[PDB]
Parts: C-alpha cells; sequence; structure tokens
C-alpha cells in the first residue's frame, strides 16, 4: 500500500503540468525504492549503502571516504556494473554488450 | 619418468582466416608455438599426441577487431628432471672442469670435484678423455649419472650429477 | 598502447580491495629514497639519487627504468618507498581505529565479548561485515573494563573464566590527530602510535574475522603506517618552462616536507632530545602525512605551501565533478568532435546533416585497403587533402604513418591489402549528432551527412523538439564513429527514423512545426484553391510521385 | 602465450607456496597422485620408460603423416631394427615436424639409442608385470628403464621402494625383464 | 564451478533475433568483411561491407552464433540460422 | 540523482528486470513485458454501457426468433437457427464476455474504457476492409466454430514468456489477460459479422496479423530500462513552470528525498 | 569537445555498447599496462624489446598479463596505492555469478 499511494502521488505530481508519461518508468522507480523491505531514499545515505559494487557507489558524491572503508574493509567488486566497466573501459554488459559472439565451425564449412 | 600431461592454450586468429582452412591452421599453429618449448612449470614439450583428434570448440570474437579467441584442449608427451633421479646417457663436450652428459633435449653436468678420486683428467688426447685406474671416459662413452640439481633457465633446463655415488659411471 | 608485447591480452572480472603491508611496500619499491632533493646533482641539471627517479620513472624523453625504460610514453612509472621514523595513523582510518580500540581491551588485547554472551553470537549471525562490525561496536561501547570471569549460561553461581586481564579501559576520543583516553578521579595518558600497533598486532585471529578485516588482504594493524609508497613522477608531474626552469607538483612539495620532519625525528633519536620535545615534530610529520593525503580536514589544520596555495590533496584530485572520477572516467573530451552555430534547412530530410567542408576535411575516418573499394581509396590519396572528397593520413601494415600534405611521395602511392586510409567525410555517413545538454535520450541521434557550404550546421526543422534548440545562436555537438561494427551500431540503432515514437510516452516526439504547421491549414480549406500551371511544380516537388496527373 | 594445465587452482594473494623437488616421490603439484583430466576424471599419473615412448611419438608421427597426407591434394614402411630405424626417423621428422624442434631430433635419438626394447608385446607385458606390483608410477617408469643386476643395486638407485618390497621378490621380477629384452 | 550448458532441448529464451543482437552481428560480421575475410554470398557489385553482411544475413549465410546469457550465470547457444528476423 | 540511481537495470533474456547484483525487481518489465513504442490508447468496449447495449450488442442466441442472427448475415444463418449444439460455445462465450466486464469494472473502478494497449485493432479490421473490398451487402462465408474456436485458439499462440512448469504458465497468463479482455471486445460473433462483415480469408489474415503485431510488441532483452525511466521522468520534470498544497519541483524533491516532515502533510477522509 | 557523463547516459540508454568503449578508449585516454598473476599491480617490468617482465617481490616471470584501460584509470590506481590501498586487478573471477 505504501508503494501505491507513492505512484499515485508521483503521478499525479507529473500529470500536474498535465504532461504524459508511461506507467512502467514511474513504476519501475517506486518498485526500486520498494523492493528492500522499506522506503529507500533517492540520496547519498539512500540507496548508496547497497551491496552495490565499490566503484559503482564510488561514482555518487561521497566517493572517496567510500574507497577508504572499501580498502579497509577488504571489499571484492562484481564487476557487473555499468559504471565499473566505463572506468575499465571495457564493452560494458549493456543491451548490445549483453551477449557473447562465436563461430560455429561446422556452418562455417558448410557455406562453400 | 616421461610424462603424458592435458594442456589447454589460448590462440588468437584473424578474421582473414574465417574459412573452411580454418580448423586447420590453428593446429599447425599450434605445433609451432607447443612443440619444442620448455618452462620449469611442465618441463619440456616434445611432441602432441593424436592430431587427428584436437578438441578446438567455438571461439569468442573480440569485440573491437574481428579476430577470434580460441582455447584449445590437448594431449603431451613432456619430461623433466628431478633431484636424485638416475638416468643414463652419453658425454657431449668435456675439459678440465668436468663432462657435459646429455640426456633427451637437456644438458646435464659433471663436475671434477665430484668424480672419484682415483678417476683423474686426460687432456694430452685427441678428444680429451678422464682416465681411471681401468675406465676411461671421453665422448662417446655410456655414463649413467644421478642427478642431484636442476636450473630453470629461459627456455631450457639444465643439471648437476654425480658418479661417485656406487652403481653409477660408465656402462 | 603500441609497441607490440608477447604477453596474454585479458579483460578483468574481479577488483579485490586490500591494504598495503610494509613487507610488501619494501619487497615493490625500486629504490629506498633518502635525498629530498628534486633534480640538479648539485646545480646539475639532471637528477639526484633520491627523489623522483633514483631509479623510476623517466622524465625529460629519455631511457633509464631500471632498464625498462621505453621512454615516457609506455613505461607507466614504477613505485618507490620511504621508511618511516615511527608509526603514523592514516588519515581516513583514524574514525576507524578510535573505534576499533574501543572494542578490544588493551594490555591483552583481545575481544570483550566471547560466545557465552548471548548478545555476541548475536552479532556473529549476519555474514555481512560492515554491520557486523556496527554490531559488536555497539556492544563492547559501553564495557571499559576487561573482564575474565563472567557466569555463562547456567547461573550466576557458575562462574566462567576465560582469558586473563582485565584492566580498565579509557573513555578514549578523537582530537586533532591523536587520541585521549581516560581511565577515585580518572587519569590521562597519551594513547600513542607505537600502543596501538603493537596491541593490534595481537588481536586475535577469530577477531580479524569477525570486525570485517581480512587475513591476507586487510588487517587493522595496516591500518597504521610504517613505510611511505612513492608515487611515480606521472602523479606528480614537473610542469615546466624554457629549459632552466622548474615546477613540480604541490605532491612533491609535500612528500619533500615529510621527507624533511622524518630525518628531523630519526636525528632526534641518536642525539640527546627529550620525550615531549621529540612529539612536538613527531605530530609534525604525522601532520604532512594528513595534509599530503587530506587537506581539506575537517579539523583546524589548513596547511598551505609558501605562495599561499592550500595545496591541491590526494582526495582533491578524486572527489566528483572535475575530478577524477566525475570528470575523467566518466566523461572526457574526446577526439574526432566538432561543435558550431546551426540553422535549419527545408531542403533536407530529417536523417540528414549539413556539415560545412572545413569539417568535412578536418575530420577523418579509418578505412582498411580492400580489394572492394582500392580505387576509390588510391582516387581519394591522390585527391589529396584539400580537394573536398580526399585523404590526410595512410598508415602501412608495419604501423607507420603516412602524412598527406607534407611527405614527397604525395602523388606516388602504392596501396597494398591490409593498409589503412584515413579518408575525409562523405555523404551518408553516419555521425553521432546532439545538443547538450543531454537529459534525454533522444538528445543524441545518428544521422545522415551532406557536405555543404557556409559555416553552419544545417538540420531539418521537425528535429528541433527532441532536441530543443533554437536558431538563436545555439552550438550543437557531433561525433564520427571510427570502426564498422560502430558505424552499424549508430545507424540501426541510434538512427533519426527509428527514435520518431517516444517510448517515454508512446507517442511520436516529432511534429510539423511553424510555416509547414500554419498555411497546411490554410491550405486544407474548401475555399483553398490551386489552377493547374502551380499545380504540375507542386506534384514535381514530391519526389516519390508516381508521376500520375 | 602460456600453455594451462587441466589441475588448475588459485592462491591468490598466497605468492610464496611451492613445495620442493626430491627424489623420495616428491614431485611438483602438477605431478601429484591421480591428476585432473580434462574430461573431468581423477586419471592416474601418466608415466613412460624409455623405448616405450619412442613408440608413442612413432604413432603420434604416423597419425600425424597419414592425416598430413590427407589434405595434400590440390602403405606403411615400418620393420627397421637399429639403424634402419636411425636413419629412417630423419626424414619423417622434417616432413611432420617444423624442423625447428631439435629437443625432438635429440629426444629421438636418445630413446633410440638407449632404447631398452623394440616390440610393443615386451612391453606390454612389461607394464602388466610391473603395474601388477602395485607401486609408483615413477617406479614402474624408473624399474621400466633401468638395469639393476641386483636388489640392491636397484634399491640404491632408487631411495623410493626400500620398505615398498623385499629384495629378492624384487629380484624375481628383475630376473623376468633381463629375459625379456630386445637383443640388438 | 562446471557448465550450466543448456541443451538444445529446455530452450526458453524468445525465438527471434532482438535488434541489440542483429545491431552486433551487422556488425561484427562487416567488421571482419573489411578485415578482408571470407564473404559467402555472391556480391553482386557490392563494395560496402555493412551491405554484404545485411545480404549474408538475408540469406542466413552467416557462420556465427549468439551465446546469450543469464542472469545466474547460464547460457543458451543460438544459431543466426534459427532465429527468426523480424524486427 | 535518478539516472545514477537506475544505470544498471535492464531486462534480461527471461524477462526479468534485475540489477548487477541480480536481485530481481519486476519478474516482467512493466507488469506486461511489453515495449512502450508498440502501445496505442484505444477503448475497451466491454466496461462502459448499460446492460442493454451490451445484451443488445454481444448476445447471440440461436434459439429465437429475435436473438438469433438474420440468415443474411451468414450463408448458414438460416439451417443454424435453433441448432442446440452450438448454443453451448455461444453461450460460453457470453458468459466469458460477462466475467470479463465484471472482471474489468472491478480493476478499472473508473469504469475509464480508454486505456493504452497493444496492437491497434480498429485499424487492422479496416485494412481488412479495403485490403479485401467486402461489400456489407453479401453473407459471409464463417462458421460460428471458426470464430469462436479461432479466436479461443489465437490466444494460445499470444506468447510472452515461454516456459514449461506450472509457475511461468500463471505467470504468463496473467502477463496478458488485459489484452485478451479487448481481443473479445472487438472479435465478438455479433460484431464480426454483423458490424463489419468478415469472410474466412479475412479473418485469419487478422488473427495473423495479431499475432505477429503482438509479438513485435515485446520488450527486447538487452533494454536498459532503468536509464530510459530515469531520463522519462527527468525529462517533463525540466518542461515545469511554476487548493495551496505543495506541489511540482519540490514536492518533487520531498519525495524523492523521502522526509518525514513534509510540507503540506493533510489527509482525505471519504 | 567534452563527452560528460550526461552523454554517457543517453548511449546507455540506446544500449550502444561499442560505441561506447570506442569513445572511452580509442577516441580518447586508452593504454595498455601489464599486471602480475598474484598481486593485482602494476609490478611488472616491462623489457618490451627483450621479451623480459618479471614482478620482483611476487617472483613472477610465467604468469603475466597485459590489459587495455584509459590512462586516467591507471593513474587513478596509482594515486589510490599512493594511499595505501591495494586494487588487485584480477583477470578470472571465482565466484560462480
Ligand atoms: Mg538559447
Ligand atoms: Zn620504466
Ligand atoms: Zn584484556
Ligand atoms: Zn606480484
Amino acid at each position: 500500500a505504501g508503494r501505491a499511494a507513492l505512484y499515485k502521488e508521483v503521478y499525479n505530481v507529473i500529470a500536474s503540468d498535465g504532461s504524459y508519461v508511461n506507467y512502467r518508468h514511474m513504476a519501475l522507480l517506486v518498485d526500486v525504492m520498494t523492493t528492500q523491505g522499506g522506503l529507500t531514499s533517492v540520496t547519498r545515505h539512500g540507496f548508496n549503502r547497497s551491496n552495490t559494487g565499490a566503484l559503482m557507489r564510488c561514482s555518487f558524491e561521497e566517493t572517496v571516504e567510500i574507497l577508504f572503508e572499501a580498502g579497509a574493509s577488504a571489499e571484492l567488486d562484481d564487476c557487473r556494473g555499468v559504471s565499473e566497466n566505463v572506468i575499465l573501459g571495457q564493452m560494458a554488459p549493456i543491451g548490445t554488450g549483453a551477449f557473447d559472439v562465436m563461430i560455429d565451425e561446422e556452418s562455417l564449412v558448410k557455406y562453400m | 619418468m616421461f610424462f603424458i600431461k592435458d594442456l589447454s592454450l589460448n590462440i588468437t586468429l584473424h578474421p582473414s582466416f574465417f574459412g573452411p582452412r580454418m580448423k586447420q591452421y590453428l593446429k599447425t599453429k599450434l605445433l609451432e608455438e607447443v612443440e619444442g618449448s620448455c618452462t620449469g612449470k611442465f618441463g619440456y614439450i616434445l611432441c602432441v599426441l593424436d592430431y587427428d583428434n584436437i578438441d578446438i570448440q567455438r571461439g569468442r570474437i573480440l569485440p573491437t577487431d574481428g579476430s577470434a579467441e580460441f582455447n584449445v584442449k590437448y594431449r603431451a608427451v613432456v619430461f623433466k628432471p628431478f633431484k636424485g633421479e638416475v638416468v643414463d646417457g652419453t658425454v657431449v663436450s668435456c675439459s678440465q672442469h668436468g663432462f657435459e652428459v646429455q640426456v633427451g633435449p637437456m644438458k646435464v653436468f659433471v663436475t671434477k670435484h665430484l668424480m672419484p678420486q682415483d678417476l683423474t683428467f686426460n687432456a694430452g688426447s685427441n678428444p680429451p678423455s678422464y682416465q681411471s685406474s681401468e675406465d676411461v671416459i671421453t665422448i662417446k662413452s655410456r655414463i649413467r649419472v644421478k642427478i642431484e640439481g636442476c636450473i630453470s633457465q629461459v627456455s631450457s633446463i639444465h643439471a648437476i650429477g654425480s658418479i661417485k655415488e656406487d652403481y653409477l659411471g660408465a656402462i | 598502447g603500441q609497441q607490440y608485447s608477447s604477453a596474454p591480452l585479458r579483460t578483468v572480472k574481479e577488483v579485490q580491495f586490500g591494504l598495503f603491508s610494509p613487507e610488501e611496500v619494501r619487497a615493490i619499491s625500486v629504490a629506498k629514497i633518502r635525498f629530498p632533493e628534486t633534480m640538479d646533482e648539485t646545480q646539475t641539471r639532471a637528477k639526484i639519487g633520491g627523489l623522483n627517479d633514483p631509479r623510476l620513472g623517466s622524465i625529460d624523453r629519455n631511457l633509464k627504468c631500471q632498464t625498462c625504460q621505453e621512454g615516457m610514453n609506455e613505461c607507466p612509472g614504477h613505485f618507490g618507498h620511504i621508511d618511516l621514523a615511527k608509526p603514523v595513523f592514516h588519515v581516513g582510518f583514524i574514525a576507524k581505529i578510535k573505534k576499533v580500540c574501543e572494542c578490544v581491551c588493551m594490555h591483552c588485547g583481545k575481544l570483550l565479548l566471547d560466545e557465552h554472551n548471548e548478545l555476541m553470537r548475536q552479532a556473529l549471525a549476519i555474514k555481512d561485515s560492515k554491520k557486523r562490525f556496527a554490531a559488536i561496536w555497539t556492544l563492547c561501547k559501553t564495557k571499559m573494563v576487561c573482564e575474565t570471569d563472567v557466569p555463562s549460561e547456567d547461573d550466576p553461581t557458575q562462574l566462567v573464566s576465560r582469558g586473563g586481564c582485565g584492566n580498565t579501559q579509557p573513555t578514549i576520543r578523537k582530537d586533532g590527530l591523536k587520541l585521549v583516553g581516560s581511565w577515585d578521579e580518572p587519569e590521562l595518558r597519551v594513547l600513542s602510535t607505537e600502543e596501538i600497533l603493537n596491541i593490534f598486532k595481537h588481536i586475535s585471529v577469530k577477531d580479524f574475522t569477525s570486525l570485517g578485516f581480512n587475513e591476507v588482504f586487510s588487517r587493522p594493524e595496516w591500518m597504521i603506517l610504517t613505510c611511505l609508497p612513492v608515487p611515480p613522477p606521472p602523479v606528480r608531474p614537473s610542469i615546466s618552462f624554457n629549459e632552466s626552469q622548474r615546477g613540480e607538483d604541490d605532491l612533491t612539495f609535500k612528500l619533500a616536507d615529510i621527507l624533511k620532519a622524518n630525518i628531523s625525528l630519526e636525528t632526534l633519536e641518536h642525539n640527546g632530545a627529550p620525550h615531549h620535545a621529540i612529539e612536538e615534530a613527531e605530530s609534525l610529520l604525522q601532520f604532512h602525512v594528513a595534509t599530503y593525503m587530506d587537506n581539506d580536514i575537517a579539523g583546524q589544520p589548513q596547511a598551505l605551501q609558501k605562495s599561499g596555495r592550500p595545496v591541491k590533496s590526494i582526495r582533491a584530485r578524486l572527489k566528483g565533478k572535475e575530478g577524477r572520477i566525475r570528470g575523467n572516467l566518466m566523461g572526457k573530451r574526446v577526439d574526432f568532435s566538432a561543435r558550431t552555430v546551426i540553422s535549419g534547412d527545408p531542403n533536407l530530410e530529417l536523417d540528414q546533416v549539413g556539415v560545412p567542408k572545413s569539417i568535412a576535411k578536418t575530420l577523418t575516418y579509418p578505412e582498411v585497403v580492400t580489394p572492394y573499394n582500392i580505387d576509390r581509396l588510391t582516387q581519394l590519396v591522390r585527391n589529396g587533402p584539400n580537394e573536398h572528397p580526399g585523404a590526410k593520413y595512410v598508415i602501412r601494415d608495419s604501423g607507420d604513418r603516412i602524412d598527406l600534405r607534407y611527405s614527397k611521395r604525395a602523388g606516388d602511392i602504392q596501396l597494398q591489402y591490409g593498409w589503412k586510409v584515413e579518408r575525409h567525410i562523405m555523404d551518408n555517413d553516419p555521425v553521432l549528432f546532439n545538443r547538450q545538454p543531454s537529459l534525454h535520450k533522444m538528445s543524441m541521434m545518428a544521422h545522415r551527412v551532406k557536405v555543404i557550404p557556409y559555416s553552419t550546421f544545417r538540420l531539418n526543422l521537425s528535429v528541433t523538439s527532441p532536441y530543443n534548440a533554437d536558431f538563436d545562436g545555439d552550438e550543437m555537438n557531433l561525433h564520427v564513429p571510427q570502426s564498422e561494427e560502430t558505424r552499424a551500431e549508430l545507424s540501426q540503432l541510434c538512427a533519426v527514423p527509428l527514435q520518431i515514437v517516444s517510448p517515454q510516452s508512446n507517442k511520436p516526439c516529432m511534429g510539423i512545426v511553424q510555416d509547414t504547421l500554419c498555411g497546411i491549414r490554410k491550405l486544407t480549406l474548401r475555399d483553398t484553391f490551386i489552377e493547374l500551371d502551380q499545380v504540375l511544380n507542386m506534384l514535381y516537388w514530391v519526389p516519390d510521385w508516381d508521376g500520375v496527373i | 602465450v602460456s600453455t594451462s594445465t587441466f589441475q588448475t587452482r588459485r592462491r591468490r594473494l598466497k605468492k610464496v607456496e611451492e613445495e620442493e623437488n626430491a627424489a623420495t616421490l616428491q614431485l611438483g603439484q602438477e605431478f601429484q597422485l591421480k591428476q585432473i583430466n580434462h574430461q573431468g576424471e581423477e586419471e592416474e599419473l601418466i608415466a613412460l620408460n624409455l623405448s616405450e615412448a619412442r613408440l608413442v611419438i612413432k604413432e603420434a608421427l604416423v597419425e600425424r603423416r597419414r592425416a598430413f597426407k590427407r589434405s595434400q591434394k590440390k602403405d606403411f614402411m615400418h620393420s627397421e631394427t637399429r639403424e634402419k630405424e636411425l636413419e629412417s626417423i630423419d626424414v619423417l621428422l622434417e616432413q611432420t615436424t617444423g624442423g625447428n624442434n631439435k629437443d625432438l631430433k635429440n629426444t629421438m635419438q636418445y630413446l633410440t639409442n638407449f632404447s631398452r626394447f623394440r616390440d610393443q608385446e615386451t612391453v606390454g607385458a612389461v607394464i602388466q608385470l610391473l603395474k601388477s606390483t602395485g607401486l609408483h608410477p615413477f617406479e614402474v617408469a624408473q624399474l621400466g628403464s633401468l638395469a639393476c643386476d641386483t636388489a640392491d643395486e636397484a634399491k640404491t638407485l632408487i631411495p623410493s621402494l626400500n620398505n615398498k618390497i623385499s629384495d629378492d621378490e624384487l629380484e624375481r621380477i628383475l630376473k623376468e625383464l633381463s629375459n625379456l629384452e630386445t637383443l640388438y | 564451478l562446471k557448465e550450466k550448458a543448456i541443451p538444445k532441448d529446455q530452450r526458453a529464451t524468445t525465438p527471434y533475433m532482438t535488434k541489440y543482437e542483429r545491431a552486433r552481428i551487422l556488425g561484427t560480421r562487416a567488421l571482419q568483411i573489411s578485415m578482408n575475410a571470407p564473404v559467402f554470398v555472391d556480391l553482386e557489385g557490392e563494395t560496402d561491407p555493412l551491405r554484404i553482411a545485411m545480404k549474408e544475413l538475408a540469406e542466413k549465410k552467416i557462420p556465427l552464433v549468439i551465446r546469450r546469457y543469464l542472469p545466474d550465470g547460464s547460457f543458451e547457444d543460438w544459431s543466426v540460422e534459427e532465429l527468426i528476423v523480424d524486427l | 540523482r535518478l539516472v545514477k540511481a537506475l544505470e544498471d537495470i535492464m531486462v534480461h533474456y527471461d524477462n526479468t528486470t534485475r540489477n548487477s547484483l541480480g536481485n530481481v525487481i519486476q519478474f516482467i518489465y512493466g507488469e506486461d513485458g511489453m515495449d512502450a513504442a508498440h502501445i496505442e490508447k484505444q477503448s475497451l468496449d466491454t466496461i462502459g454501457g448499460s446492460d442493454a447495449a451490451f445484451e443488445k450488442r454481444y448476445r447471440v442466441d440461436l434459439l429465437n426468433t429475435d436473438h438469433t442472427l438474420d440468415p443474411s448475415l451468414l450463408e448458414s444463418g438460416s439451417e443454424i437457427l435453433g441448432d442446440l449444439k452450438l448454443q453451448v460455445l455461444l453461450d460460453e462465450e457470453y458468459k466469458q464476455l460477462v466475467k470479463d466486464r465484471k472482471f474489468l469494472r472491478e480493476v478499472f473502478v473508473d469504469g475509464e474504457a480508454n486505456w493504452p494497449l497493444p496492437v491497434n485493432i480498429r485499424r487492422i479490421i479496416q485494412n481488412a476492409q479495403q485490403t479485401f473490398h467486402i461489400d456489407h451487402t453479401k453473407p459471409s462465408d464463417l462458421t460460428i466454430k471458426d470464430i469462436v474456436l479461432g479466436v479461443k485458439d489465437l490466444q494460445e499462440n499470444l506468447l510472452v514468456l515461454r516456459g514449461k512448469n506450472e509457475i511461468i504458465q500463471n505467470a504468463q497468463r496473467d502477463a496478458v489477460t488485459l489484452f485478451c479482455c479487448l481481443l473479445r471486445s472487438r472479435l465478438a460473433t455479433r460484431r464480426v459479422l454483423q458490424e463489419y462483415r468478415l469472410t474466412k480469408q479475412a479473418f485469419d489474415w487478422v488473427l495473423s496479423n495479431i499475432e505477429a503485431q503482438f509479438l513485435r510488441s515485446v520488450v527486447h532483452p538487452g533494454e536498459m530500462v532503468g536509464v530510459l525511466a530515469a531520463q522519462s521522468i527527468g525529462e517533463p520534470a525540466t518542461q515545469m513552470t511554476l487548493k495551496k498544497v505543495t506541489s511540482g519541483v519540490p514536492r518533487l524533491k520531498e519525495i524523492l528525498n523521502v522526509a518525514k516532515n513534509m510540507k503540506t502533510p493533510s489527509l482525505t477522509v471519504y | 569537445l567534452r563527452f560528460g557523463e550526461m552523454e554517457r547516459d543517453c548511449m546507455i540508454a540506446h544500449g550502444a555498447a561499442s560505441f561506447l568503449k570506442e569513445r572511452l578508449m580509442e577516441a580518447s585516454d586508452a593504454f595498455r599496462v601489464h599486471i602480475c598473476g598474484i598481486c593485482g599491480l602494476m609490478t611488472v617490468i616491462a623489457k618490451l624489446n627483450h621479451n623480459q617482465f618479471e614482478c620482483k617481490g611476487c617472483d613472477n616471470k610465467i604468469d603475466i598479463y597485459q590489459i587495455h584501460i584509459p590512462y586516467a584509470a591507471k593513474l587513478l590506481f596509482q594515486e589510490l596505492m599512493a594511499m595505501n590501498i591495494t586494487p588487485r586487478l584480477y583477470t578470472d573471477r571465482s565466484r560462480d555469478f
């Protein structure tokens, strides 16, 4: 019911001007806030406390001290994060990068 | 002593070879990188077994240049000495500091300070040889040596052995 | 970059964060570093074997890198070290150590609550380390006296004894760079670094494992500094001028001062000096360490440097917005880009963009020499970098570069397969065109190229709305792809005709506006009528007219 | 590049953990007991001896010559005793090897000169005889490629038997392997 | 520490090629063509490797294979012949 | 803040919506697994209107003089009048339609019928009209069996999640549901033959186009929705040029910050 | 011209990953560095003209790799090491997920 009242209120915010937005977006956001146990806020002390990658959380506001406590408390990083592949300058597992490609040698030979 | 080991190796491949010839070239390049090599991890690579059945599997394309990385699994015959390994061999080089018995692809060395006291040096002969109270050791001589020390260096392995222990020496 | 190395290229899947051990620092450093002087072999334009390159990184386009050399444009720099006269805190971990000394008593050095305490296993429950440590700290913060005998789970009659030592622990709290502790009237004594280190080293193993610490990567005693890692010259550049001028970085100065106060503190040991007069330079060494890592301390210290500079700390380099992370690694000033004033052209299609000649001759694309186009490529190379459909660079397979405005074989040129031809930009090419701010998926779309005169980016009208741009002098940005798969991405994903339907509102985000939108109503009337002569031109203007009157 | 093995582990951070080799059955971590097979089988550690390995590389070069000529477009020469084998190995190697593998030429030389046998069946009965003893494959190899006329000699040249077999029973096998021998 | 090799049966993913899959396939193949690679279609006068890879796709004569990865670490291997290309 | 808060959220390959840790945010994106592009505002005619117009519009009783279709709207219309084996299927249809009306008046308490759904039918009909040129003066060649059993077999194909186990099956039936109601709203055995004379060929063609367009309108695994939603809300927030209760930008600040002490609390008791 | 964070977010929205990797490497920063096997640091002494490497201390000349990352990130890690924080760079993962 909290998520419901939240989405409804936000919808009155956006629709106050009359501008329309497809349900799925707002619903995605409020889902992101509730899917924890309560109301996870959208601020520094809010969501950047979760188990996310140290560098991913590092690229938001607090930064330095996050790397400090990440180095002290021997954190290990998943590297599944978007921003982290961005830092390493690698193919981010994003849409186009969400899969791999291979050459099946059989079909390769069966074209001649 | 010789071993047979299971080995995996990653080979990159340019898009030029993306045809039916591909399965050939890979193998032809593996033998160029694997055969003849040597490292203290798994000794000397000698020969790769079962050319007719070597596994390749599909390979992924590196996402910037069309190259394709393949992981090849194979088996090979290898060999590397150990401490206290008694092996036979034949000398190749020899002088006043000791003789060099060659075994397989590896150069074992034996020092004058390690031979028995009755065995001494003889440079006044061509080719030079170590003369004893009964035996003579020159070049072609068979000697059984017990390897004591092993050294890895770049792409070769050397060793130090002895003939002073009983049941060793010319055979 | 450049120069092949016989090493297997791989990617990154794990990033493990630890803390340097002084044995590792003293096992990785290439030089000892003792001299606090920079360059000049005593007034000799070179380098003193003391700071920046007794062995490590190179300046002035030279070799010398423990035989590594490879010049500046290859060597990453190698790390040095410098010993310490006495242990010194870390600037960011003081907040931690203050809370660790409150969870384990001194003298002995072990946990204050064993498994017999039922609220202790409740902390040892959830495997989340950063919250387990919060629980243990919330527990042992009350115990200001160590323990040895305690009734277990049975009854208060059955006293179970653990490890000995039950001295009172003080109420420790931070002041400046040091710790304060009060033990009838309580007592006060200095909690020196050597005590905290000598006591953390004897903390038990399961205590490490229970406070979120690691056995091999991050131990608590490594929060106290014993040896400092000297960064290589690339971290602390020397932007100078002319030839006989200097210009070292602030980090070189702070490191220098650290070496000075360290030599003073270490000389005060072999010579006669009082206890409470050496520490006046001990807090000075600790100070220069502090401001060297963090000079924006919330405390009183501020630490300038001669020229009134507040000294750019290390954390000042990294914190976001115009900093290492939010300003470099999450956003760079990439090459192959262009920006200019725009104007709308009602004679282009949606996806087209009018690029001026100068930009077309300035921006380049790397094509490969292939039989399908080698006639075209050679034609372009011979058009040169000043007739529009030309080129400006040719790269051989041996990694060699060939300029086209200079050189002498500027008209010769035998293109061989596998070579690369950096050609100009031509029509119907895929580019990434955008207007800032990029608050919208629609704010960057791919465009087909059309090369035109004058210095204005020319774009269709009915594409102003998803870009939100007016022609009162707004500047637009443009990027050029560089691989075949990249331009394929741009053309089959980011194309303008693809992004007509906006997923943010399940609705087309590209209408018909202004002169188009006005007169089209004037045209759509029962009172609007055209007569023959104009009708025919009207029909011809329709490019896909079927030719039927 | 760098050839990796099947038994692959990951000792992170621990940069100092490598046992020292020894004659008393102390081989590297890559040569323990039933090592790991890439198919997923705890396969027994494979060890060969002289002459036998020459046969292994011999079949490998037979499949290498035949398979090497199957695609040469756009029934067996064997027998050979001693020298007519030494001369015949050369052309086969220079046809079906890069030639640069000088280690292969030397290893074949050593594998035919000190070759204890010639027949496959002989070394087969050798493998059944020694493997029936239930000893280490290193011991099966060494006793499979050394000439020890005395149990004291065998116990001397191999500091791994000792209390693994009695002297005279150890002699029992040597008296058989002395007979099982291809006279040159 | 083994393999989540999803068999040919028990195949759950969509039988259609996502615009991202298609995009990266035409991309990679076009690159390889420009890298002087063997082309498996009669070119009929085509010099742009993007267009040539498009023709390779229309006749389903690409030897490539998509590995669709799943969150748990599993993977379904699909061929460019199997995948319907609607879009 | 939004964009850096939602970046690593994308539709994976099982239409789940997870983050860089794989914790599920949604089990199908948008609670329907549908790409927001191919969605259009339609109107389910099962909800609005009186029950009089409802029965007048959807009821077919072969066992009555006034409730059976005129045999001009179907060749077999005169030799079915009274057929009792088919009135079982007609009654099953009308029962299902009424069940829709109850369910959709239950979920959509406003009674609002204009709602965005995939596949625009009221055009897909006119394409059959001008494409096959059916004059509204000849009788259809469709047995009622083709209509009822045809739609019933069509719903089996409109997939969104391919699976085997019961869980994914129910997840699919809940993933569609609301669409099938419009499908039954526009493919009623009356309207199909009364309002727009459909032949058998045009009917199978409409089923084919419906199946295809529906399959097209599904999300593409890989689509980073987190960023899409983030900017989809941040963009209209910029277009805000600002009963006296907090609204607009500052209210939104209160929402995202999640503050206990909002400016205007207030509550509404009915 | 700057390719700020918003320009990144938009390309993440399109899902064009190869364009982003191109824009963050070959189009701007870009660098090749060698990494030791044990310590995930930049200890390797690349003697490219002699195929000699070594990671002294850890004593490793057999198991050493190379990687392509932006030099900006390299400098970042050298700074975090300048504050006594080891970022162990590993090529292979050991956690199933
Ligand atoms: Mg303006
Ligand atoms: Zn160097
Ligand atoms: Zn105590
Ligand atoms: Zn190392």
